[PDB]
Formats: structure tokens, sequence, C-alpha cells
């Protein structure tokens, strides 16, 4: 229950 | 024919579009294909291994960080697929030496992922090879397609559109250069973001995993 919109918020800086 | 602006522009992008390789050991993937289940778990990281390249690609983006902060997810929510779809193409046509063409498919499975997925990515592809675009072509063709002011739940699409609107101009002028021949390479270049928007109904969406 993500799903994908949070990947890219944190691929926007923290997951790196 | 480019203007400074344009020139400057056009290598910031190329330079971008190149620190995602490793074009080495793509080789893993080319050929030797550990297959089945195995071939699965690969992609899926694979994938995985592409948003963080798209999302690196896109930040480096003439005015990104600029943009809104939602407007930048719902960008990149609505690139991820279609700009994977983008990258296959290159890799499809531009490496590997002469096509025909993988074909595994006495070997694909699901994720859920059948064969409606294979039959859409192959008509593509045969349409970008027939383009024979240079790289240029798919560096700039990729930022034209994130930066798409007519994603939904944008909220400032002309915020998008000033964005989008210098990279279509250039993207003009090197058709215009390279091949003044045909006068509509430009608006074919544009007709394959449309096979492009509609995949994203046949891959449903990639949510969730992985
Ligand atoms: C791709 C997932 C879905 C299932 C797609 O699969 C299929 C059909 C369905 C979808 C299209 C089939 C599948 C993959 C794709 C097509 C993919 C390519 C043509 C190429 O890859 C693209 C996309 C790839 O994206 C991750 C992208 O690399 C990402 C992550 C990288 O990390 C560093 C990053 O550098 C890069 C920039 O970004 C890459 C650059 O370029 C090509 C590389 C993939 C070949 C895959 C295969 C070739 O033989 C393999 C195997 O012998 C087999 C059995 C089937 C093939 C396959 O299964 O191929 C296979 O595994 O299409």
């Amino acid at each position: 229950n993500l799903g994908l919109e949070d990947i890219i918020r944190k691929a926007l800086m923290g997951s790196f | 024919e480019l203007t400074p602006d344009q020139q400057t522009l056009l290598h910031f992008i190329m330079d971008s579009y190149n620190k995602q390789r490793m074009p080495q050991e793509i080789t893993n993937k080319i050929l030797k294909e550990f297959s089945a289940e195995e071939n699965f778990l690969i992609l899926t990281e694979m994938a995985t291994n592409h948003v963080q390249v798209l999302v690196e690609f896109t930040k480096k983006l003439p005015g990104f960080q600029t943009l809104d902060h939602e407007d930048q997810i719902a960008l990149l929510k609505g690139s991820a697929v279609e700009a994977m779809f983008l990258r296959s193409a290159e890799i499809f046509n531009k490496k590997l030496p002469s096509g025909h063409s993988d074909l595994l498919e006495e070997r694909i499975r699901n994720s859920g992922i059948s064969d409606e997925y294979i039959t859409p990515m192959f008509s593509f592809y045969k349409s970008i090879g027939e383009l024979k675009m240079t790289q240029e072509e798919y560096a700039l063709l990729t930022a034209i397609v994130i930066l798409s002011p007519d994603r939904q739940y944008i909220k400032d699409r002309e915020a998008v559109e000033k964005l989008q609107e210098p990279l279509l101009d250039v993207l003009q002028k090197l058709c215009k250069i390279h091949q003044p021949e045909n006068p509509q390479h430009f608006a074919c270049l544009l007709g394959r973001l449309t096979e492009l928007r509609t995949f994203n109904h046949h891959h449903a969406e990639m949510l969730m995993s992985w």
C-alpha cells in the first residue's frame, strides 16, 4: 500500500 | 544553425543523458541468459535501477528544480514508463548488432506482465528504428517526454510548457538541419510520443513494485 509517488519523493533526494 | 542558447542546452542534455551506462555489462543482459525466473529477478532490478537514472536525469533538466514540488512528482510518475520504452528502443536498434531480435518469447512469463507487453514494445521499436534517429534525438525526445504539461495532476501547465518549449525548439532545428530532404521528420518524432501515451494503458501502471 505504498505505492509509486513515494518512491519518487524519496528518489528526489533521500534514497539517493 | 542552432543559437548559442540551443547549442548550450543541447550539450548539457547530451552530457547528462550520458552518465547513464555502463555499456560493458549490459552484455550480462545482452548475451548469456541465467534465464527464466532468473531473468525476472534481473529485470525487476534493472527497472528499479531505471527510476534512479530517470530522476537524476530529470533534476538536471534546465528549470526542473524551479518547478513546484508535486508538479515535479506528477511529471516523473507520468514519464517513468514512457521513458523506459524510449530507452529500450535506443538499445533494441542503436546498441546490439543487427536486430531480430532477443526473441526470448518462448520464455515470457508474467509480473503481472504477459504477451501484451511484448507486441506493443515491438511495433514501437521497429517504428523508432525506421526513424534512424541520432542520440541527440533520443536525449531531447526524452526530456520532451518528462516535461509534458498535459500530465494529469499538474497545477501549473504553463510552468512546465515554458520548460518544454525550448527543447522542442531545438529538436525542430536539428531535424531541419540533419535531414532537410524529408521536412516531416520532426512531426514523426512527435508522432511516436503518442504510441508512448498509448502504452500507458496496457501497462496500466507500474506502481507498487517490482
Ligand atoms: C523491461 C521490463 C519489462 C518486462 C520490459 O521487458 C521487455 C518486454 C516487456 C517490457 C518492455 C523484455 C525484456 C526487457 C524490455 C526491453 C529492454 C531492453 C531492450 C533493454 O533494457 C532497456 C530497459 C532497461 O530498463 C531497466 C534499461 O536499463 C535500465 C536500468 C539500467 O540499470 C543501469 C540503466 O542503465 C538503464 C539506463 O535503465 C536499459 C538501459 O534499456 C535491454 C537492456 C534489456 C534486455 C533484456 C533482455 C534481453 O534478453 C534478456 C533475456 O535473454 C531474456 C530472456 C529476455 C529479455 C527480456 O526479457 O527483455 C532480456 O531480459 O522489454
